[PDB]
């Protein structure tokens, strides 16, 4: 496929940024559950 | 040049090495020089010169086949990235493994292994192949 | 239907002398589909329709489509241009090597 | 048997009125025919109806044949098949 | 406008967006509840503590992954999308019931949510069986919620694939005939036919366990003279029939990736796949008690139960051998969605050789109820999907939104997934093959090594299901918009651009007879 | 009903050559190993004369008048027993 | 100096599948010989081993003596 | 011109191994985990009646 | 009409590429988190 | 029991369950050749820059790859059935044995000559002697004489169970109202272990099987003993 360059350009920081957020979006929550798992027992 | 995308049900111009001729030639406006260029080609192509035809060349296509089938570096990227990420998994398992997981049962003590190893023995656990199979009961060891 | 009754058709087809710039591509496109390089006399009849259409640059193309057509088999394509040499220096066709064209 | 029963030349509207008078005339403004194929050579173009300046084609290009090829067709100069050759002419509006 | 767009459409392509991103926020729910049945197995002992909750746990994982994940997105979220452009119709024959089959899904959901939060869940198996799933073993409302659940969710797929068999018979253009229609667009009619005939079949077979829990029926309680094995099979009449719903559609992509990757005009063997597929639809309704070797069934049946069972593997490898030769002179494109296309034929033909050794009803004996049947189906059926959803996701994602995947994080992306999920599943046919059962929350000590293996695999797919959420959104962050996409001749899906405009084929393609 | 197809669309010469061929066939096939497989003689039972069985009111008017049309001396018995 | 020969043109994947489907045949005929060999008939040989002179009477004497059961001393 | 990969390339396949050949050595060796693997060979029998 | 084309045939908005990442975040964190509070939920009661 | 780091089946305890081993080994065998072969061959449909892109006739290649695959098939159907028929056969049991599943544990009734039954429960872990197995030792075992043929029947008091050994090839569900058949022979005195195989609530995990082979007139002494 052929595509135009970025209309928004996403930088190496950029992505790490994102990369950082989308993981620890997923990991504190069930992270926080499991860690406090003994507490619920 | 410029492709557009309200310019998608147009005939379009690719680089594949299976479709060697595409539909359209890469450049379709030509200049002054070019236009010479283009009428020069209708005399015998030994007149023109090697930059000429290069020339001629670059306006019909856009890679030559030797650019569009070059090998790239990319595998170590994505091969590298893909074990940075498989480490990463490591770090998640050593913080399930420490804040997450209690002590596993008391049958997994090294002297609970070692009676319950004898008394599997004693059974004849998997006798044939198995298990006992592999201690030797003459002599009182794991057979070599 | 045999080899040569195949090239034959193929060496018919690009000696049409009024063959069309569409007719050309649609033979060179459905041609490397196959699961050969074409004969050097097929490949002769295409340069030769480049010729009659002032298309210098899909004479040259095609020379590559024959190299990589072949694939691994490296002496292929140094014997098709061995046997197009009098065609190429007549019609003054410069190989993709020559052209640099060949570099990455 | 009585009346009483309002008959489509009667009743029929909107599009299914379209479809049922253009029907009586021979017409098929709203597609539901396939169109019969003409010999597609250059001088005997399929001609296709279009109320733009271009239409999808698609070229079933030997009977039986499970592939289509599909491409627009343009207002314009005639077109071929890129599998087959036969040509095309968008006759618009 | 919002309003009117996305909770009143009727249009083909909008409520294909809705089920893509209602599957995709089912996959997160279920990828978790995959996670928990791992923690508790990953190590021996016990890690909640409630075995009950376990239970729950591996009921919802697999409801939600097979009822809310695969399902909305093959047939509703690619089906909606890509059949009406396949055949060149201006949408789906009935639009508007087609939002309601998407709408039935948030409720359908929310039910089952709603199983899992009121008294101790359904721990009952995705099976459901009674007596375990009735009013005396499971008192209260947790089961007649999840038989609700599976009530909306059957109403909405009826309801989609009479939708869908309507479509693909009345809308192609009239010099098409089947036979001139594509691959994937046979395989969600096949899958829709299997639906309209197998979802009654399971929604009688709930709705008589609803009775007997709330109307004193008996028809699974031998005290009234009712039997359980009448319940298991009803629900496998139904649940082969399904299981063959959930991977048909990964075929029908399957050959059009592999088909695009090859540079090909089309798939090797057309009518010979469409035999494949027609023989596999009609061969899943006689098979079902190949789940029930273990109930006490005489022998003559075991015998007529293993023996057509194997016959399915006959058409099924015309389509894994077809493949191979749509591959073979391929110009190959080494895309990602081509790596997730070949690592469906790799995963899918470990699995459903799995599934030939369980054919044997001999073999089955020991086999059944343990992690080898686990491993059979997370190969040919779960990954399976997985991989065909991927795969069809990375190639038609530029269609859907008109933007580019970055193809170096895709295929890292497929990489990282390939490794976590053999290395989650492999070990289970060791586990399997020496007798671990399956739906258990601890296991004797000896299973341990595998057991921590498999649990290890799955935080690696873990963390590629969280770089694929960083993947799409990087995508609509940087907006390279698509130009030119390859082989519209053989794709017409995509030759009104990218994405399409909202009506398309609004003058419908010219096609005559010759 | 309980099928599995779909085509429908219409049904031609191509259709009903694709059911003779790709299902009906087969069937034929497969129930032609089935079968010859589930061939071999069995061993006959041992005789008794039941009245039921065996019927003469009226003598066969072929052969002895005993021999049924189609008789097998291995697996059908006179009304005195099996034939030696 | 000299003219390059004229190579075979014709044909060149199909004459690779041709010869790679036989090599492949015959790494499939050279494992299962070796299987069969390593797996299949080891065991019918361990099985047939173990069972030649097995004696179950002193097999059990010895599971006694060692304690193992509830319902012999 | 060069892209990323030839920049980079090396040094991502380099430190991405050796992050992961490490990291996962630690796991599985350093924090406890018990693999329970085969005592033929390892285990000397105790006497347990 | 409606609108049409890239970053407008979707029920979200693509506009600001970090209000994307927050959107996305809480529509996929979400459904992950989901089942660790039920889990934590049922655990509660006992 | 299995034992750690097991690959394949338990030893077999039964003739039959030999019969299986040798009959997976043959699948196994067969299942290899096809995996291996596939491999190869989608190895070398990738491999090469050499096309052929245009239309393929299949009918020939369609024969060869519908009938090498029913082949393969009916070279694992015939023993398979064989095995099938044979684990069907008569074989006169000396001893009829009945067990009910019942959450979450088994009972045991042998009731050829007097009413002897009992409960069998998991000993739990804390309460393992040395060396002891964990979730697999019961209370009470199901003490049988080797070397014979016996009858168990497998019914339920509540909701489904399944009474399962793996080493003598055995797995048969526990339904109520229903009485299922299957039999068992033991070549070899010892204990043999299996686990409940249909899922019946929050201690599935934990209703094990524990099997004792012992001579007949041990066994005898044995039922006399727990009247
Ligand atoms: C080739 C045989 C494959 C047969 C197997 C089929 C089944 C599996 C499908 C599995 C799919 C097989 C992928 C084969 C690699 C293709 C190489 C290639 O020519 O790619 C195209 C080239 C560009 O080349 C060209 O310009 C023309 C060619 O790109 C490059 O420089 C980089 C390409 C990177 C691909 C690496 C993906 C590895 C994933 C494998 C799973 C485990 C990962 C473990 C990572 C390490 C974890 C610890
Ligand atoms: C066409 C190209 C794309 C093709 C690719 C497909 C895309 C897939 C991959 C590309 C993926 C990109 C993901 C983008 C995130 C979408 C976020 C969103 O806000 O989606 C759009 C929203 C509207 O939001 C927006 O418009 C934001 C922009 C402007 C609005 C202003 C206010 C912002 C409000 C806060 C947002 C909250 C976010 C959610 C927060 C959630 C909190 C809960 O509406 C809708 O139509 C909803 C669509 C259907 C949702 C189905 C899941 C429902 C599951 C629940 C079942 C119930 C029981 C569960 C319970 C069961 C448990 C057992
Ligand atoms: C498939 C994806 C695989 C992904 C992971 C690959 C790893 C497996 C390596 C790649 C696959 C090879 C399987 C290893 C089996 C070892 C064995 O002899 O197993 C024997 C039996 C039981 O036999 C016995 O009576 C005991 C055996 C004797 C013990 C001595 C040790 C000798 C072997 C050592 C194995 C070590 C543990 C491996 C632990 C592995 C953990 C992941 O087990 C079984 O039935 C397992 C049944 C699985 C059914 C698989 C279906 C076809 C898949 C094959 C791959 C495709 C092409 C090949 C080539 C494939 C190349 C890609
Ligand atoms: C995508 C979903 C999917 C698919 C396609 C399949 C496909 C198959 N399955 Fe599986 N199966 C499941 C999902 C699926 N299954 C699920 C979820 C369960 C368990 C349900 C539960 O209990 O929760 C299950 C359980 C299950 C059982 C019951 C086991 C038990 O409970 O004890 C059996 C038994 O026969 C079985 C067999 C098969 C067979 C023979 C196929 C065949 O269709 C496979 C055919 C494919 C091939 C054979 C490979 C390709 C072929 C070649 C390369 C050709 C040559 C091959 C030969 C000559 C053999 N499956
Ligand atoms: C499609 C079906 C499907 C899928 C995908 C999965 C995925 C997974 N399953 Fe699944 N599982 C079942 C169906 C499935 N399972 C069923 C039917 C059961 C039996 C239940 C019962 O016994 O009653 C079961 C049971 C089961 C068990 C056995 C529990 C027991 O016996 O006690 C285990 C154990 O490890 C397991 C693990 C996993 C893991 C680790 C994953 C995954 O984590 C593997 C990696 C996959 C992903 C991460 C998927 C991500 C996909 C998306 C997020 C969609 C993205 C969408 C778009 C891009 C549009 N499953
Ligand atoms: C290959 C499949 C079969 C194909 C047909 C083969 C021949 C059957 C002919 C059919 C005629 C049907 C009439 C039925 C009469 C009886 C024949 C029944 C079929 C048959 O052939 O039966 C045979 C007996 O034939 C016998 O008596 C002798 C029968 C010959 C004499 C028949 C005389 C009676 C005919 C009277 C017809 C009256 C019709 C009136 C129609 C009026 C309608 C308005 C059976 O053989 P068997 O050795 O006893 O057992 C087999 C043991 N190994
Ligand atoms: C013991 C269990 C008992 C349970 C309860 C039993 C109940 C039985 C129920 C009975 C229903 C009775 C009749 C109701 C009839 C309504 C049908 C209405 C439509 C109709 O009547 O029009 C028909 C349309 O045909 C057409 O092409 C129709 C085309 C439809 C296409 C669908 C395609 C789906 C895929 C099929 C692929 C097959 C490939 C092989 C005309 O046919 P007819 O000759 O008049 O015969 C009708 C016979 N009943
Ligand atoms: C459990 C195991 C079960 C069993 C599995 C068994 C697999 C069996 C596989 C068979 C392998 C052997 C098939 C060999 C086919 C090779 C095709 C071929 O031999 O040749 C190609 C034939 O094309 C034509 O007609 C039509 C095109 C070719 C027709 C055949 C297509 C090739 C099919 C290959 C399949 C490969 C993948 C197999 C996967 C198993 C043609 O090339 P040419 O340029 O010379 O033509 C030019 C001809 N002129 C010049 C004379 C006109
Ligand atoms: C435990 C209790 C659970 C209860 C769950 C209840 C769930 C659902 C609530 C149902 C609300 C129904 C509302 C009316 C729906 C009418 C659908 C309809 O009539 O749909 C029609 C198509 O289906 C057709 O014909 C043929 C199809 C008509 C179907 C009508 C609706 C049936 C709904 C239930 C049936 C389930 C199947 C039961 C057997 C398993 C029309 O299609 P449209 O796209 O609208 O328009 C197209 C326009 O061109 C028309 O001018
Ligand atoms: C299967 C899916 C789950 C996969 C793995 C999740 C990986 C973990 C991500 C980190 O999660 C965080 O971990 C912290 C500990 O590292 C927790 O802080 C807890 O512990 C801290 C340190 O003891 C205290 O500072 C905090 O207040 C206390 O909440 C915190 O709550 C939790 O969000
Ligand atoms: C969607 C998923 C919704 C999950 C809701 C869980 O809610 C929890 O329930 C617990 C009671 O068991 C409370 O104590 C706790 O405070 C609360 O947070
Ligand atoms: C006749 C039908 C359609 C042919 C067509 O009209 O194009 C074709 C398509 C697929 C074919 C079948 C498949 O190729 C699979 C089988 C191949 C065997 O060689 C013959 C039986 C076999 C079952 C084939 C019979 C028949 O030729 C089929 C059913
Ligand atoms: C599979 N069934
Ligand atoms: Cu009793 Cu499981
Ligand atoms: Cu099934
Ligand atoms: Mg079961
Ligand atoms: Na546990
Ligand atoms: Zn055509």
């Amino acid at each position: 496929i052929t595509a135009k360059p970025a209309k928004t350009p996403t930088s190496p920081k950029e992505q790490a940024i994102g990369l950082s957020v989308t993981f620890l979006s997923f990991l504190l929550p069930a992270g926080w559950v499991l860690y406090h798992l003994d507490n619920y027992k | 040049s410029v492709v557009k995308s309200e310019d998608y049900a147009l005939p379009s111009y690719v680089d594949r090495r299976d479709y060697p001729l595409p539909d359209v030639a890469h450049v379709k406006n030509l200049s002054a020089s070019q236009k010479a260029l283009k009428e020069k080609e209708k005399a015998s192509w030994s007149s023109l010169s090697i930059d000429e035809k290069v020339e001629l060349y670059r306006l019909k296509f856009k890679e030559s086949f030797a650019e569009m089938n070059r090998s790239t570096n990319e595998w170590k990227t994505v091969v590298g990235a893909a074990m940075f990420f498989i480490g990463f998994t490591a770090l998640l398992l050593i913080w399930e493994k420490h804040y997450v997981y209690g002590p596993i049962p008391h049958t997994f003590e090294e002297e609970w292994v070692a009676k319950q190893t004898k008394r599997m023995l004693d059974m004849k656990v998997a006798p044939i192949q198995g298990f006992s199979a592999k201690w030797d009961y003459d002599k009182n060891e794991w057979k070599k | 239907e045999t080899d040569e009754e195949f090239d034959a058709r193929w060496v018919t087809y690009f000696n049409k002398p009024d063959i069309d710039a569409w007719e050309l591509r649609k033979g060179m496109n459905t041609l490397v589909g196959y699961d050969l390089v074409p004969e050097p006399k097929i490949i002769d009849a295409a340069l030769r329709a480049c010729r009659r259409l002032n298309d210098f640059a899909s004479a040259v193309r095609i020379l590559e489509v024959v190299k990589d057509k072949a694939g691994p088999h490296k002496e292929i394509y140094p014997y098709v241009i061995q046997e197009l040499r009098p065609t190429l220096n007549e019609l003054g066709i410069s190989t993709p090597e020559e052209l640099g064209l060949d570099k990455v | 048997s009585g009346g009483g029963v309002p008959t489509d030349e009667e009743q029929a509207t909107g599009l299914e009125r379209e479809v049922m008078l253009a029907a009586r005339k021979g017409q098929d403004p709203y597609n539901i025919l396939a169109p019969k194929a003409t010999s597609g050579t250059k001088e005997d173009p399929n001609l296709v109806p279009s109320i733009t300046n271009k239409r999808i084609v698609g070229c079933i290009c030997e009977e039986d044949n499970s592939t289509v090829i599909w491409f627009w067709l343009h207002k314009g100069e005639a077109q071929r098949c890129p599998s087959c050759g036969t040509h095309y002419k968008l006759v618009p509006h | 406008m919002f309003i009117n767009r996305w909770l009143f459409s009727t249009n083909h392509k909008d409520i294909g967006t809705l089920y893509l991103l209602f599957g995709a926020w089912a996959g997160m729910v279920g990828t978790a509840l995959s996670l928990l049945i791992r923690a508790e197995l990953g190590q021996p002992g016990t890690l909640l503590g409630d075995d009950q909750i376990y239970n729950v746990v591996v009921t919802a994982h697999a409801f939600v992954m097979i009822f809310f994940m695969v399902m909305p997105i093959m047939i509703g979220g690619f089906g909606n999308w890509l059949v009406p452009l396949m055949i060149g119709a201006p949408d789906m024959a009935f639009p508007r019931m087609n939002n309601m089959s998407f709408w039935l899904l948030p409720p359908s959901f929310l039910l089952l949510l709603a199983s899992s939060m009121v008294e101790a869940g359904a721990g009952t198996g995705w099976t459901v069986y009674p007596p375990l799933a009735g009013n005396l073993a499971h008192a209260g409302a947790s089961v007649d919620l999840t038989i609700f659940s599976l009530h909306l969710a059957g109403v909405s797929s009826i309801l989609g694939a009479i939708n869908f068999i309507t479509t693909i018979i009345n809308m192609k253009p009239p010099a098409m005939s089947q036979y001139q229609t594509p691959l994937f667009v046979w395989s969600v009619m096949i899958t829709a036919v299997l639906l309209l005939l197998s979802l009654p079949v399971l929604a009688a077979g709930i709705t008589m366990l609803l009775t007997d829990r709330n109307l004193n029926t008996t028809f699974f309680d031998p005290a009234g003279g009712g039997d359980p094995i009448l319940y298991q099979h009803l629900f496998w009449f139904f649940g082969h029939p399904e299981v063959y719903i959930l991977i048909l559609p990964g075929f029908g992509m399957i050959s059009h990736i592999v088909t695009y990757y090859s540079g090909k005009k089309e798939p090797f063997g057309y009518m010979g796949m469409v035999w494949a597929m027609m023989s596999i639809g009609f061969l899943g309704f006689i098979v079902w008690a190949h789940h029930m070797f273990t109930v006490g069934m005489d022998v003559d049946t075991r015998a007529y139960f293993t023996s057509a069972t194997m016959i399915i593997a006959i058409p099924t490898g015309v389509k894994v051998f077809s493949w191979l030769a749509t591959l073979h002179g391929g110009n190959i494109k080494w895309s990602p969605a081509m790596m997730w296309a070949l690592g469906f034929i790799f995963l899918f033909t470990v699995g459903g050789l799995t599934g030939i050794v369980l054919a044997n009803s001999s073999l089955d004996i020991v086999l059944h109820d343990t992690y080898y049947v686990v491993a059979h189906f997370h190969y040919v059926l779960s990954m399976g999907a997985v991989f065909a959803i991927m795969g069809g996701f990375v190639h038609w994602f530029p269609l859907f939104s008109g933007y580019t995947l970055n193809d170096t994080w895709a295929k890292i992306h497929f990489a990282i997934m390939f490794v976590g999920v053999n290395m989650t599943f492999f070990p289970q046919h060791f586990l399997g093959l020496s007798g671990m059962p399956r739906r258990y929350s601890d296991y004797p000590d000896a299973y341990t090594m595998w057991n921590t293996i498999s649990s290890m695999g799955s935080f690696i797919s873990l963390t590629a299901v969280m770089l694929m959420v960083f993947i799409i959104w990087e995508a609509f962050a940087s907006k390279r918009e698509v130009l030119t996409v390859d082989l519209t001749t053989t794709n017409l899906e995509w030759l009104n651009g990218c994405p399409p405009p909202y009506h398309t084929f609004e003058e419908p393609t010219y096609v005559n007879l010759k | 009903a309980s099928a599995a197809k779909g085509d429908h669309g219409g049904t031609g010469a191509r259709t009903w050559r694709f059911l003779t061929f790709g299902l009906a066939l087969p069937s034929v096939a497969l129930c032609t190993l089935n079968s010859w497989l589930h061939s071999g003689h069995r061993e006959r039972p041992a005789f008794i004369p039941y009245h039921h069985l065996r019927i003469r009111t009226k003598p066969f008017s072929w052969g002895d008048g005993n021999h049924t049309f189609f008789h097998n001396p291995r697996v059908n018995p006179l009304p005195t027993g099996y034939e030696k | 100096s000299t003219a390059l020969a004229k190579p075979q043109m014709r044909g060149l994947l199909a004459r690779r599948l041709r010869f790679h489907i036989v090599g492949a045949f015959m790494v499939s005929l050279g494992f299962a010989t070796f299987y069969k060999f390593a797996v299949a008939e080891k065991r019918k040989k361990a099985y047939a081993d173990f069972y030649r002179n097995y004696d179950s009477m002193k097999d059990f004497e010895e599971m006694r003596k060692a304690g193992i059961f509830q319902s012999a001393k | 011109a060069p892209d990323f990969h030839d920049k980079y390339g090396n040094a991502v396949l380099a430190s991405g191994a050796t992050f992961c050949v490490a990291v996962w050595v630690y796991m599985a060796t350093q924090i406890g985990i018990e693999w329970n693997p085969s005592p033929v060979g390892r285990v000397t029998p105790k006497e347990w009646r | 009409h409606y609108e049409e084309g890239p970053g407008k045939n979707i029920p979200f908005s693509v506009e600001n590429k970090w209000r994307l990442l927050a959107m996305m975040t809480l529509f996929f964190g979400s459904g992950f988190a989901a089942p660790f509070f039920i889990v934590r939920h049922q655990l509660l009661k006992k | 029991m299995a034992y750690p780091m097991q690959l394949g089946f338990q030893d077999a305890t039964s003739p039959i369950m030999e019969e299986l081993l040798h009959f997976h080994d043959h699948t196994l065998m067969i299942v290899f050749l096809i995996s291996s072969l596939v491999l190869y061959i989608i190895s070398l449909m990738l491999t090469t820059k050499l096309t052929h892109t245009s239309t393929m006739d299949a009918q020939e290649v369609e024969t060869i790859w519908t009938i090498l695959p029913a082949i393969i098939l009916i070279l694992i159907a015939l023993p398979s059935l064989r095995i099938l028929y044979m684990m069907d056969e008569i074989n006169n049991p000396s001893l009829t044995v009945k067990t009910m599943g019942h959450q979450w544990y088994w009972s045991y009734e042998y009731t050829d000559y007097e009413d002897l039954s009992f409960d069998s429960y998991m000993i739990p872990t804390s309460e393992l002697k040395p060396g002891e197995l964990r979730l697999l030792e019961v209370d009470n075992r199901v003490v049988l004489p080797m070397e014979m043929t016996i009858r168990m029947l497998v019914s339920s008091e509540d909701v489904l169970h399944s009474w399962a050994v793996p080493s003598l090839g055995l797995k048969t569900d526990a339904i109520p109202g229903r009485l299922n058949q299957t039999t068992l022979m033991s070549s070899r005195p010892g204990l043999y272990y299996g686990q409940c195989s249909e899922i019946c609530g929050s201690n599935h995990s934990f209703m094990p099987i524990v099997l004792e082979l012992v001579p007949l007139k041990y066994f005898e002494k044995w039922s006399a003993s727990m009247l």
